[PDB]
RNA sequence: AUGAUGUCAUACUUAUCCUGUCCCUUUUUUUUCCA
């Protein structure tokens, strides 16, 4: 479905070029999508974030409110992924400052290892034939490359809750989502867990139209 | 190529997967006739991977098993060469924690082996009984159970004889033994036609060297006993002895399952066997009463429950034999600390009580009411409560009852959780002491009262509760000083301001007044109720619930130790309980409006209800309009109908709708005595069915519904005809509530007026140009048809016959 | 419209109902079958016909149940 | 804030009762208090407050004062006859048109 | 006296183990009968045999010996004869002397 | 209590309305047997005063009104 | 379409007016519209218990002794917007005369509508 | 939403919130006949529950006399699942 | 002379709610002319 396999199960140039990456094929499809969408740098840094996320923001009990605040600062319209994008952007902007993350309630470990994974990604980028491009502030390309990677990882609104696009099994939004109260109609995620209730992490609001742009063979219109 | 084409046209499984139910009909029928030609050769390889595809859904599975079963019925022969494949790919489903995977694999394998070529099964699944893997042996064994479901044991039983008499492998003897136990699980009663054939099958392995086969065969004995209820050892005696000896000459897992089977046969047994067998096994039991092991404890205690619970275990036997070590080693803190042991120790100890009485068991668990792990004394009262509640307290002697009452008092004070445990324990224990409790009422109350004095709310509330429990026996032992006490002292505490205590106080006062009637209450209700009226303003759900309960009792029965003016003030206070957030309160309020209308006359309360109808915010209107209905029901409706009707003239909306809704409820409540006021009410409903608003016509329609169902059979059909004329035009409507009340009016009106009249109203618009009107008339005619489809046979029109059909019914116009 | 899943389940539930497109043929044939099932059920119209023609109750109900198959002509088209 | 309906109920109340009985007017209004009533009338609904365009001499005087007495808008406003919020917005507006 | 609600035909099993109730189209049920402990009869919930587009000219219990009881109905199928605009399928349709069978172990009725 | 305060706020508002339509002498007014308001001109039904006043601040009230005057001076 | 007009309140049945409820209710209405909030709550706390009375057998005789069949419409005559507006006329059986007809034609009203041949029966006798 | 898989001989029950109303008609009065449910909405954790609340089966769901006059009580387990 | 369009607040309906809700374990992936 992602396009690494032919209809008989062998390797496309897509499949190999993604396979050289020591990172999941969904991510790999998104990185290839940066090629089409000319959002190279931004999709790169996003990948760098999802590599390690699980520990980004320190959330201490003894400084909950100032913490929620140095977090709520960056909260961008569009979703957690471009949130991470701006966060990294601002950190390196500060000159890879540790006190920066110390002031802004971010785990320096996560940030700097993510930077390293992006830099070696760039060191892979010549082989995977990617042109170093910026989206020029056009987050539409960004969300669309996110789709071209993570179309599978989607849910839609149901009046009985947020529910999958395919299996129509019932999910919920993580409390700490930058969209957690926004609650969008057409949803993309990155995790699929079921903690105390079914959950999904690193979620974003999408267009169902990009879905017929990208995967009319996997996502047909009548199902949206 | 024709084969790839046949699959191409065969994928109208899309016609069946997607589509209309028309699509389903076209494809289902065509394939159910094309099944032989299209064959399961190509089908099965298309078919298995979808039935195994991870997210084929409930009804996809349902439809595809529809397909497999009917195409296998069709192609009894034309499914032949794919048997082992279907078999092994579906096999894990019968042994599977999805009951419906078990069911659906079961059903399709039934039909598969059913229309199948027979020998095939045997041929494929002989060499797998000898196999090396217990995994595959269990899978094929429970398969064989399903295949016996599909065909029948008889055709197979000698091959079972083989797979169980094998001298090559113990693997295969174990396999046959579990095949045995598996059918014994599945078909259940269906075994008695054999009933010993399988016993023969199994006699070989309870003596066997492999503990696996030995002990699964013990469990086979268990399962066969289970499906083979009290009909005893006319079959099972053929193996009773290896069980008997291994029980002692064994240790461990065999002890477990072999004890399980023997205790499953201990019901089916008889005296000269169920005396020797039990009496023998009891000494095993006494050595196992100290067994640390959990499933040990389960099996041995279940055993004991049935075993020392027969008629051939003497009272004396148990009391001198089982009880001392049983009580010693299970009445340690460990068992109540345990999550399983609490309840199951209960089970068997209550049963031993059922066996041998209370004057020893009660005595053996008295002082466990004063142990440490509050869970423990909690358990002991759980038991005692169950016990005396089922049995009665006849034989409980003096000193026993003393230590019991005292451990009771302790448990209840010591209480440290908000639980009904100790409450119910107390209630039951005195409920059974009956009249035995006379001399400790100073003790019991003095305790409760000192608690009622405490600093923290919770214990105060508890003591109020406990009073509300023992309230009845408090009197029934003639507690002049003491029940008088509780009366006046609670009249004291009526001044609390912790809602949680005030509510319980009201509860306890109510539960005293229930036993002791009004005219000997210790505070005369002549001073009680005046004290209660300023509490009705306490804006809290629990105290409000209990207060309105108490005032409702009083206004029902007392009602004359109070003055009209008091009742009027209390009316004015009830008028704003109709906004509580809890519905029990509001229903209680309406009931007491009824009682007050009975005590005082109806007219003043009705005047105070109309003025409330003038309020906004509909919750109050709905309740008051209910209350008006209730007043009218008790004090006959002619007293209130003129005032309601006349109030239908005040030009405001909420009130005209209040009048209409109240008549709705009224005709519901009175019922068959509407044959009087139907005439009075019609010109008001026709008035409000000629428009005034949506809600106006919605409500007049509800009124028509209930009038019709009340006046069924009393001849007031001209009036309901007249109102049909006015209701039927609303048939084209859109608002859900409006059209819905209309449809309801037409079902009521259908029983009350008959189905001719309504089929005639529904005639002309069945075949109308439009589609909105066609659809409403077919909705109605559907509901007219479902109910009373059989009258209509004499109500259908005369519909002439054209050229190539016959349409007249000559049956009906034979002359005679 | 899940109401409709239930409602054409109702059409599947009660043989003889209708919908806004139903044809004179389905309508009148369903009423004709129902007429037959009740002539059989009610023990007395059976005597009426048995006596009207000179047949006997076995004869009567056999005719009726034969007729139950194509009572009102052949189908529509 | 304030909505056409309430503004007109205010207008009616005031024009009846008079312009110093703020507590009863407040009582007519659901969820409005006399502080807000008085403020609303004296800034936006009073008809001696003019919503027109600035004479050139008004404006030149405006800038003259805002240089004489910088940031004292309540003191400046009455010397030219608009409310201080009007004066303030128009002064920033002239500053920015010449920005 | 409806058409698809059971009651017109009713048969038993010769030994007295189950009853079947049946309509003249689409519906038949079966009831199981067991003496209680005190031998005062009980009757559990009913089974099902809903099969569309099918008459019944009779239903009767077949005499088996302590097997699953089972019943012989006639049948017919007006279905096609109402799909054929020619009246051919009116003729050329055949009664189908059929047996349904209990399965008291698995508690259902199998064709 | 707030419910009675609300009921009488309502009633006072209604008298305010009757006063203004008195001081503005309206022949295009009705209070119907359900306690709403009408425009006998535009056949508009209103719950409350504020809405009635906004109605009579003619936009479609104005159109139908000027049409009424035009056809009146037409026929007479 | 009924939206536009003004409409007069519902008109009770005679046998219910007769029992004189309406005047009781009018009086109570005017009382409680005049009374002021403070006095309202004062009467809430000290009720005017049994201000009024109206006797039974007046009611029970209305509802059980003078209750009478209203005018009903037989099968078929659905009410539509303006159905009620149609008024009983089309009295084609000659003899059909009205009292205003008699007055504004010169003939008599009442028991003399028989013994009064109308001015058209004059030329009926004259030329047919 | 309805179960409606056909009736049986197993009585239904009411939580105490839901105590008193009919199952569909939503009445509070004159109940005549007892409710019966299907085996499938009878089994297991659904034994003795509130057809409406889902709460514990304590009081008996009943049928308003109107519902029995119109025989809306002859359809089977009406459980809102 | 009644259109849909509406980010209109108010009024209103269901004896419709006030009891159907909440925070991740562990950890790894080769790299390329410098200028
Ligand atoms: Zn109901
Ligand atoms: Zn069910
Ligand atoms: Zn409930």
């Amino acid at each position: 479905a992602l396009g690494a396999l032919n209809h008989l199960g062998e390797l496309t140039t897509s499949g190999r070029k993604m396979a050289e990456l020591p990172v999941d094929p969904m991510l790999s499809k998104m990185i290839l999508a940066s090629e089409k969408y000319s959002c190279s740098e931004e999709i790169l840094t996003v990948a760098a974030m999802l590599s390690v996320n699980n520990s980004i923001f320190y959330r201490p009990k003894d400084k909950v409110v100032h913490a929620d605040n140095a977090r709520v600062n960056f909260f961008l319209p569009g979703g957690d992924h471009l949130v991470l994008l701006n966060v990294y952007t601002q950190w390196a902007e500060s000159g890879y400052s540790s006190q920066w993350c110390y002031e802004n309630f971010v785990q320096f470990r996560s940030m700097r290892r993510a930077r390293d994974v992006r830099e070696q990604l760039e060191g892979l980028l010549e082989r995977v034939e990617v042109g170093l491009s910026s989206c020029q502030g056009d987050y539409i390309r960004v969300r669309k490359a996110i789709t071209a990677g993570y179309f599978y990882h989607t849910a839609r609104l149901t009046r009985s809750g947020y529910r999958t696009v395919k299996q129509q099994q019932t999910v919920f939004i993580h409390p700490n989502s930058s969209l957690f109260e926004q609650q969008p109609r057409w949803l993309l995620y990155h995790e699929l867990v079921l903690t105390t209730k079914e959950f999904m992490r690193q979620v974003l609001e999408i267009e169902s139209s990009w879905l017929l742009e990208v995967a009319p063979h996997y996502y047909k219109a009548k199902e949206l | 190529p024709e084969e790839q084409k046949e699959r191409k046209i065969m994928k109208l499984l899309l016609k069946i997967k997607n589509g209309t139910p028309p699509m389903r009909k076209a494809a289902l029928r065509q394939i159910t006739d094309k099944a032989r030609e299209f064959g399961a050769g190509p089908l099965f390889n298309q078919i298995l991977p979808l039935l195994m595809s991870p997210t084929l859904e409930d009804q996809e599975r349902h439809l595809l098993v529809k397909v497999i079963d009917r195409i296998l019925y069709k192609l009894d022969d034309l499914v032949r060469p794919y048997v082992h494949k279907i078999l092994v790919v579906i096999e894990p489903l019968l042994i599977d924690e999805d009951y419906y995977a078990r069911v659906e694999g079961r059903e399709i394998i039934s039909n598969l082996a059913k229309a199948a070529g027979l020998a095939t099964m045997i041929s494929t699944m002989r060499p797998d009984i000898d196999n090396m893997d217990e995994y595959v042996r269990n899978t094929t064994a429970r398969a064989f159970a399903v295949v016996a479901s599909a065909l029948g044991i008889p055709s197979l039983l000698p091959f079972l004889k083989a797979v169980c008499k094998s001298k090559k492998s113990w693997q295969a003897r174990h396999t046959g033994i579990k095949i045995v136990q598996q059918i014994a699980i599945l078909m259940g009663c269906a075994i008695l036609p054999h009933l010993r054939s399988l016993v023969e099958i199994i006699e070989h392995g309870l003596v066997d060297e492999q503990q696996k086969v030995r002990t699964i065969s013990a469990l086979a004995i268990a399962a066969l006993a289970e499906a083979a209820t009290p009909y005893g050892i006319e079959s099972f005696d053929s193996v009773l002895k290896p069980l008997w000896k291994g029980i002692r000459q064994h240790r461990g897992k065999g002890l477990a399952a072999f004890l399980k089977a023997i205790g499953y046969l201990i019901p089916l047994m008889d005296a000269e066997y169920a005396n020797y067998y039990t009496r023998e096994v009891m000494l095993i039991l006494i050595r196992e009463f100290q067994s640390p092991d959990e499933e040990m404890k389960k099996i041995v205690l279940k055993v004991v429950k049935q075993c020392c619970g027969t008629d051939g275990v003497e009272a004396n036997y148990i009391k001198t034999e089982i009880l001392p070590p049983f009580f010693k080693h299970f009445w340690q803190h460990r068992m109540a600390l345990d999550r399983r042991n609490y309840r199951q120790l209960v089970d068997t100890t209550v049963e031993l009580a059922n066996k041998v009485g209370a004057a020893e068991i009660i005595s053996r668990i008295v002082d466990d009411l004063k142990d440490e792990a509050e869970q423990y004394r909690k358990m002991v009262m759980e038991t005692i409560e169950k016990i005396m509640g089922n049995l009665g307290a006849a034989d409980i002697d003096h000193k026993l009852e003393e230590q019991l009452i005292d451990g009771i008092l302790y448990a209840f004070q010591e209480q440290t959780t908000e639980d009904s445990v100790m409450l119910n324990g107390f209630g039951t224990v005195v409920n059974a002491l009956g009249k035995r409790v006379k001399p400790y009422l100073p003790q019991i109350c003095g305790t409760v009262l000192w608690r009622l004095n405490n600093k923290s709310a919770k214990v105060r509330q508890q003591a109020a509760d406990l009073i509300s429990r023992t309230a009845v026996v408090m009197k029934t032992c003639q507690e002049e000083k003491l029940m008088g006490h509780l009366g006046v002292v609670l009249y004291e505490y009526l001044g609390e301001e912790y809602p949680e205590v005030l509510g319980s106080i009201l509860g306890a006062l109510k539960a005293i007044v229930n036993v002791i009637g009004m005219h000997k209450m210790t505070p005369p209700i002549k001073d009680l109720l005046p004290r209660l009226t300023p509490i009705l303003k306490n804006r809290h759900e629990k105290v409000q619930e209990n207060c309105i309960d108490l005032v409702g009792r009083i206004a029902d029965r007392g009602a004359e130790y109070v003055s009209a003016r008091e009742w009027m003030r209390i009316c004015f206070e009830l008028l704003e309980l109709l906004k509580a957030h809890k519905k029990a309160i509001r229903r209680a309020t309406v009931n007491t409006f009824g009682y007050i209308a009975k005590a005082i006359g109806p007219h003043d309360v009705l005047a105070t209800l109309l003025n409330n109808l003038k309020v906004q915010e509909r919750q109050n209107r709905v309740c008051t309009t209910v209350a008006i209905a209730i007043v009218a029901e008790t004090c006959s409706p002619f007293t209130v109908l003129p005032a309601l009707m006349n109030e239908y003239r005040v030009p405001e909306l909420n009130v005209q709708n209040g009048v209409l809704k109240s008549l709705s409820f009224l005709f519901e409540y009175i019922g068959e005595m509407g044959k009087d006021y139907i005439y009075a009410v019609t010109p008001l409903l026709e008035d409000a069915l000629m428009d005034r608003d949506l809600v106006h016509r919605q409500t007049a329609s509800a009124v028509v519904q209930h009038m019709s169902l009340g006046v069924y059979g009393f001849g007031c059909e001209d009036s309901l005809n007249h109102l049909l004329n006015y209701v039927w035009p609303n048939v084209f409507e859109t608002s859900p509530h409006v059209i819905q009340a209309v449809m309801g009016a037409l079902e009521g009106l259908r029983v009350a007026i008959g189905p001719c009249r309504m089929l005639q109203y529904c005639l002309q618009g069945l075949f109308h140009p439009a589609r909105k009107v066609r659809d409403v008339y077919w909705k109605i005619y559907n509901s007219i048809y479902i109910g009373s489809q059989d009258a209509l046979i004499a109500h259908y029109p005369r519909i002439y016959n054209d050229d190539k059909n016959t349409y007249i019914r000559y049956e009906l116009d034979y002359i005679l | 419209y899940t109401i409709h899943s239930q409602l054409e389940h109702l059409q599947s539930k009660y043989i003889g109902t209708g919908h806004a497109d139903t044809t004179k043929w389905e309508w009148l044939v369903n009423q004709h079958r129902d007429s037959y099932c009740s002539y059989m059920g009610h023990f007395d119209l059976l005597n009426y016909f048995a006596i009207a023609e000179n047949e006997s109750k076995a004869r009567v109900r056999f005719n009726l149940m034969e007729k139950m198959l194509q009572p009102c002509g052949p189908p529509a088209d | 804030v304030w909505r056409n309906t309430e503004d007109e109920i205010l207008k009616a109340a005031v024009m009846k009762y008079g312009k110093n009985q703020w507590s009863r007017i407040a009582s007519l209004l659901h969820r409005k208090s006399a502080k807000q009533c008085k403020a609303r009338w004296y800034e936006w609904l009073d008809p001696s407050i003019k919503k027109t365009e600035w004479s050139r001499e008004e404006e030149e005087k405006l800038l003259h004062l805002a240089k004489l007495m910088p940031t004292q808008w309540r003191t400046i406003a009455p010397i030219i006859g608009r409310t201080a919020a009007q004066c303030l917005e128009h002064y920033e507006f002239l500053l920015d048109k010449a920005a | 006296c409806r058409r698809i609600v059971p009651g017109q035909f009713l048969a038993v099993d010769p030994k007295g183990r189950a009853v079947m109730i049946s309509a003249i189209e689409k519906q038949k049920l079966v009831y199981i009968l067991n003496r209680d402990a005190a031998a005062r009869l009980t009757i559990s919930s009913p089974l099902e045999a809903h099969k569309a587009n099918t008459l019944v000219y009779h239903v009767v219990g077949v005499d088996v010996g302590f097997e699953n009881p089972m019943f012989a109905c006639l049948e017919m199928d007006y279905e096609e004869a109402d799909n054929d605009p020619t009246g051919e399928a009116a003729a050329n349709t055949q009664q189908t002397l059929t047996f349904y069978e209990l399965d008291l172990g698995l508690n259902h009725v199998v064709r | 209590s707030s419910s009675e305060s609300n009921r009488d706020r309502r009633e006072r508002l209604r008298q305010l309305a009757l006063e203004t339509i008195d001081i503005n002498k309206d022949p295009y007014f009705m209070k119907n047997h359900l306690g709403s308001y009408e425009c006998k001109l535009c056949l508009t039904l209103h719950n409350n005063e504020g809405s009635y006043l906004a109605h009579t601040q003619g936009k479609k009230h104005q159109t139908n009104l000027a049409r009424r005057a035009a056809k009146e001076a037409k026929e007479a | 379409g009924k939206r536009g007009i003004e409409k007069p309140p519902f008109e009770l049945p005679d046998f219910i007016k007769r029992t004189g409820i309406q005047e009781m209710r009018e009086a109570l209405q005017e009382k409680e519209e005049q009374k002021t909030m403070k006095s309202k709550m004062r009467e809430k706390v000290r009720p005017k218990m049994g201000k009024i009375d109206i006797d039974y057998q007046k009611l029970h005789d209305a509802f059980f002794k003078w209750q009478t069949k209203p005018k009903l419409t037989i099968h078929g005559d659905l009410y539509y917007e303006g159905k009620e507006f149609e008024t009983r006329l089309k009295e084609k059986k000659p003899g059909d005369l009205s009292d205003e007809l008699r007055i504004s034609l010169g003939m008599p009203v009442g028991p003399n509508a028989h013994k009064v041949p109308p001015p058209w029966l004059i030329a009926m006798q004259r030329y047919g | 939403i309805f179960c409606r898989k056909q009736a049986g001989v197993a009585i239904g029950r009411l939580c105490e919130k839901c105590d008193g109303k009919c199952v569909i008609c939503d009445s509070y009065v004159r109940p005549c006949t007892l409710v019966r449910i299907c085996d499938e909405c009878n089994y297991g954790s659904y034994q003795g529950r509130c057809v409406i609340c889902g709460g514990p089966g304590v009081s008996d769901a009943y049928y308003c006399k109107e519902c029995t006059i119109q025989e809306k009580d002859r359809d089977g387990c009406p459980k809102i699942v």
